RNA sequence: ACCGUGAGGGAAAGGUGAAAAGAACCCCGGGAGGGGAGUGAAAUAGAGCCUGAAACCGUGGGCUUACAAGCAGUCACGGCCCCGCAAGGGGUUGUGGCGUGCCUAUUGAAGCAUGAGCCGGCGACUCACGGUCGUGGGCGAGCUUAAGCCGUUGAGGCGGAG
RNA sequence: AGGUGGAGCCUGGGAGUGAGGGCGCGAGCGAUAACGUCCGCGUCCGAGCGCGGGAACAACCGAGACCGCCAGCUAAGGCCC
RNA sequence: GGGGGAUGACCCCAGGCGGUAGGGGAGCGUUCCCGAUGCCGAUGAAGGCCGACCCGCGAGGCGGCUGGAGGUAAGGGAAGU
């Protein structure tokens, strides 16, 4: 009945390592921080995890508004008239287009614009 | 391309450091007056580890002069573990950290 | 039923409703179990040491902390307590009963009492070569009363006897006979 | 060549660059398969019109693969005495842009 | 061995190889130790010389660094560098974007409350006799002491006070 | 009566804390003084009731965190930077 | 929980799922005893060193380099885990 643990704890360890790319001075190795810093770390990506998506809601935001406004007006005005539609409707794709294709975008930012006023 | 070396080296290894950081990659003979001529010990042993250096080759390794050091380094190693005046109590040794010395010797 | 008779071309025994029957694994085991359990030893870690000599775990407001358990090879925490009580009696009706439905399983080979007589083990390589295979591979032997002479050296030994020679017998997995008399400790069934 | 039409999530802006798409164990299955995909984006050859528009005819792309988790871990841990591990989801069966 | 006047305490430290065949000779050097030759299956197996990990000190290389904050970092986007699981990923980060470490005890904790400098190995709900419920199962009257006998393996089987 | 739907009751094994505060309200004391304490009715936090807000701030307003980075409507709270 | 499950599994929707003491269920590697008609390995036991297949996972497998001799158990048992 002995227990020679060994091998196999040095392992683990080595895991989380692992888990440890080349971070901060240190950490880098550290068998502890090492270990912890991960904890951290983590959860921190998680949060980060559902984060993100979000950063993007924006991104688009902007990006979005570089365009919006560009022919002459805001995204509480579009909004307003996009949703005046009927068998179309998004948003997401909509940015990463009015810079795409101008012309694509140019469009609806009329059929829009109407929509509206 | 040769090289020389030597561990159980009493020195510090520090100190020595500073050594070659100097003579460094750099021409043979020439250095050969660095370390001739420059200060701090180290220098008498360093100078030494050149000699049995620039020899291996020509000897066994081989073109002279041409020669120099492509590089060169130290490490430490085994201690000293020293004793000293007891906290006027409890022991406290110091470590003269032995002292490893190799270094390049390869033709131009 | 198939109660085969050997001698092969001889004759043919009944099946005794006994061994017939189904199959109770779990005592199965069990049986075993309540073997092996009886039958291994003991041990531990030192008395006198683990618990041996003085200490002056050290006064304190010093820089420090505290003749036990906790600083090495010392102390133990709770080890091999050779008064570790072993043994298992498992019981009576329990065991039988195992060997029993035990052998049923058994059954899934009939030896003749004319061979409580063959006198060499290499009559063997004989009454051998009579019926081989690799079941013969477990084997397993025993006569009825006072072994199969010689019967009981060889590269598979192993004789009980129509009485005395249960599961830890061979129960395990295996595959063997028994002399009459053997079936002698049926009746011990 | 390069349509954005929308599925049961935008995941949209392509024509033949065959796009991760999300699960759909019903008529996936089908392998290199055909399958319509409603539209609401016409952007082809510098002319578009209403998604609204387009609500009407639209596309099909060949149930291609199923791309398996792209790596992604997500170490679940806080201060407070919660950690645990799960790596990656999503997939997905991958299928090109059959543009119409 | 070692601290203790004493009674007494009371450690650490094992491992080359098949066997020495244990390194004649030549080299720099006062030597140790390093360069060749030779043993050799291998000596980065080489004399405290099997395996010989980490911490920790070096030598080169990629990337990166002087109007910049936080252990952390992780999400986005970009350039350099390599694509033995190539039109996808490796590594490193320039920016920006959201961010108070980790353990015990705490009404409550980033902590300025304590715990820990760093790494490796030891190190903490166990065993016995009772009793207690639950469950796996053998007979419903169920069940066995201690012992007698049998015992490569050593094979259990009889014992009926309780 | 019961629209509900999923709590309820008894027998039995295994438990933990046996000292908390914070807020609104109704009372006690108190200089109607205290992030004071003392009883009550609901909530609140519990080392994660983790996220939003109020700059930052357990905690008060909204919210119930199985998981899905480049979806969609809102809450409270906001929209000159 | 419930509608039929062939052993899987598949379909609906109800229905949540944040959680420390603490309660119930399920799994993982660690050194050993089986070798329940089990044995791999000098073209490497094992430990080591490094990795963009398998799993929610704790681990697996598997391939490249190292190193001198072991030990693995498809399954149940045990414990100085």
């Amino acid at each position: 009945p002995r227990a020679k643990t060994g091998i196999v704890r040095r392992r683990r360890h080595k895991k989380v390592l692992k888990r440890a790319k080349g971070f901060w001075g240190s950490r880098s190795k550290q068998y502890r921080n090492a270990f912890q810093t991960l904890l951290n770390a983590a959860t921190y990506e998680y949060r980060d995890r559902r984060n993100k998506k979000r950063d993007f809601r924006r991104l688009w935001i902007q990006r979005i508004n570089a365009g919006a406004r560009l022919h002459g007006m805001n995204y509480s005005t579009f909004i307003n008239g996009l949703k005046r539609a009927n068998i179309d409707l998004n948003r997401k794709v909509l940015a990463d287009i009015a810079a795409r294709e101008p012309e694509a975008f140019k469009a609806l930012v009329d059929a829009s614009r109407n929509a509206r006023q | 391309e040769a090289k020389a070396i030597a561990r159980y080296v009493r020195i510090s290894p520090r100190k020595v450091r500073l050594v070659v950081d100097l003579i460094r990659g750099k021409s043979l003979e020439e250095a050969r007056n660095i370390l001739r001529y420059t200060n701090k010990r180290g220098a008498y042993f360093v100078a030494k580890v050149l000699e049995s250096a620039a020899a291996n080759a020509v000897n066994n390794h081989d073109l002279e002069d041409r020669l120099y050091v492509k590089a060169a380094y130290v490490d430490e190693g085994p201690a000293l573990k020293r004793v000293l005046p007891r906290a006027r109590g409890r022991a406290d040794i110091i470590k003269k950290r032995t002292s490893h010395i190799t270094v390049i010797l390869g033709e131009k | 039923m198939e109660a085969t008779i050997y001698d092969n071309t001889d004759g043919e025994v009944d099946l005794p409703d006994v061994f017939e029957t189904p199959v109770r694994s779990d005592l199965i085991g069990k049986a075993v179990r309540a073997a092996q359990a009886n039958r291994k030893q003991d041990y531990g870690s030192d008395e006198y040491a683990g618990l041996r000599t003085p200490a002056e775990s050290f006064g304190s407001g010093r820089g420090q902390a505290h003749r036990v358990p906790q600083a090495v090879k010392g102390r133990s925490a709770h080890p091999p307590k050779t008064e570790k009580d072993r043994s298992l009696d498992l019981n009576d009706k329990e065991r039988q009963l195992a060997v029993r439905s035990a052998l049923a399983a058994t059954a899934d080979v009939v030896v003749s009492d004319d061979f409580e007589d063959l006198v060499k083990t290499q009559e063997v390589v004989s009454l051998l070569e009579a019926l081989d295979v690799h079941a013969d591979i477990d084997r397993l032997f025993v006569t009825s009363d006072e072994p199969s002479t010689a019967a009981r050296n060889l590269a598979g030994a192993d004789v009980a006897t129509a009485s005395e020679v249960n599961t830890e017998d061979l129960a395990p997995g295996r595959l063997t006979v028994f002399t009459e008399s053997a079936l002698a400790e049926v009746a011990e069934r | 060549m390069f349509a954005i039409i929308q599925t049961g999530g935008k995941q949209y802006r392509v024509s033949e660059g065959d796009v991760i798409r999300v699960e759909s164990l019903q008529g996936e299955a089908g392998d290199k398969v055909e399958l319509k995909a409603l539209f609401v984006g016409g952007e082809q050859t510098v002319f578009g019109e209403d998604a609204g528009k387009y609500t009407v005819q639209a596309e099909v792309v060949e149930h291609g693969r199923g791309k398996k988790i792209y790596i992604r871990k997500y170490k679940s841990g806080v201060q407070y005495r919660r950690r645990t591990g799960h790596r990656q989801n999503f997939t997905a069966i991958k299928i090109l842009g059959i543009q119409g």
